[PDB]
């Protein structure tokens, strides 16, 4: 079943094309396209009640880590749902190209990093007790 | 703003959840 690495990549590399730019500049590194559409309806209403995550960011590179965590540790605070982990997935994308507009290119493949090992770590077994990715495609469509 | 930002996106989250629930 899913490499979350892979998955992080596909929906980084999206999002980063989505702002013009190439993974390949800042990397050497079903369930994918749900995720990219569920990413951007997320992020439709996101926008639709607050601000883009991309302005609502204060990224440097000796905090982004720092903030990358406190962020997604209140985000699951009190329990994960799919709708959650959409938004843990925007959240980096927006923290990625944010990065990159704020020339810190450097911290694009450590965000990925920090994405593919939280998943692995504190998500995956959620996602297993949820009946996997295909649950999340079947549920999105 | 990271704890403002996270309590953003776990609303919106949930409003996504619930909607396909």
């Amino acid at each position: 079943s899913q490499s979350n690495r892979e998955l992080v990549v596909d929906f980084l590399s999206y999002k980063l094309s989505q702002k013009g730019y190439s993974w390949s500049q800042f990397s050497d590194v079903a369930v994918k396209q749900a995720l990219r559409e569920a990413g951007d309806e997320f992020e439709l209403r996101y926008r639709r009640a607050f601000s883009d995550l991309t302005s609502q960011l204060h990224i440097t590179p000796g905090t982004a880590y720092q903030s990358f965590e406190q962020v997604v540790n209140e985000l699951f605070r009190d329990g994960v749902n799919w709708g959650r982990i959409v938004a843990f997935f925007s959240f980096g994308g927006a923290l990625c190209v944010e990065s990159v507009d704020k020339e810190m290119q450097v911290l694009v493949s450590r965000i990925a990093a920090w994405m593919a090992t939280y998943l692995n770590d504190h998500l995956e077994p959620w996602i297993q007790e949820n009946g996997g990715w295909d649950t999340f495609v079947e549920l999105y469509g | 703003p990271e704890i403002w930002i996270a309590q953003e996106l776990r609303r919106i989250g949930d409003e996504f959840n619930a909607y396909y629930a």
